[PDB]
């Protein structure tokens, strides 16, 4: 039941999502191995994802978490990068979008740095890169990220 | 999928070496995230 609404570059909503994308680029300790060498993006398109069922699924669980945490969902806007971005917008997040070998265990990982999620768009550590050129640093191929509403509730704080 | 630590709904990976890094987050329930924006982009070759 998903529909994608294309946002106008002149829309303030497009503009503030582009700004969160652009302003949260950082340098990576891998010097660009996984996600490529760049300081900024060419944003080609921003679509709002609309699914009644996946939204009601989300707000049901958000109410449960806030009631367990002094009416505080502790909701964030976080970046997610995956080669299964098309299955995620259609069927929502589930066990099959977990990273099983992750530092914090088998879960769904999100990032405050867009450039961190960018490392995961072609797979774990950028996989073998873009499907067409096998280039983890491809400046040609179109990449996709999700900007997601994430309910954190009571977060367990793990230091590096 | 695993479960959150007892008493907790998520983990926060707080960076503690890299000065410039921001946080990573993990949830253990798919229902605890909604994908609101699909962004199509290219990375840009610097000067
Ligand atoms: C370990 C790990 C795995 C995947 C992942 C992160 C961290 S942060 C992020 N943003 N999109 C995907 N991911
Ligand atoms: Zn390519």
């Amino acid at each position: 039941g998903t529909i994608l609404i294309d946002l106008s570059p002149d829309d303030k909503e497009f503009q503030s999502v582009e700004e969160e994308m652009q302003s949260t680029v950082r340098e990576h300790r891998d010097g660009g191995h996984a996600g490529g060498i760049f300081n900024r993006y060419n944003i080609l398109k921003i679509q709002k994802v609309c699914n009644k069922k996946l939204w009601e699924r989300y707000t049901h669980r958000r109410k449960e978490v806030s009631e367990e945490n002094h009416n505080h969902a502790n909701e964030r806007m976080l970046f997610h990068g995956s080669p299964f971005v098309n299955a995620i917008i259609h069927k929502g997040f589930d066990e099959r979008h977990a990273y099983i070998g992750g530092m914090f265990g088998a879960g769904i990982y999100f990032a405050e740095n867009s450039s961190k999620s960018n490392q995961y768009v072609y797979g774990i550590g950028g996989g073998t890169g873009c499907p067409v050129h096998k280039d983890r640093s491809c400046y040609i191929c179109h990449r996709q990220l999700l900007f997601c509403r994430v309910t954190l509730g009571k977060s367990f704080l793990q230091f590096s | 999928m695993a479960h959150s630590p007892p008493g907790h709904h998520s983990v926060t990976g707080r960076p503690s070496v890299n000065g410039l890094a921001l946080a990573e987050y993990v949830i253990y329930r798919g229902e605890q995230a909604y994908p609101e924006y699909l962004i199509t982009y290219q990375i840009m070759r610097p000067e």
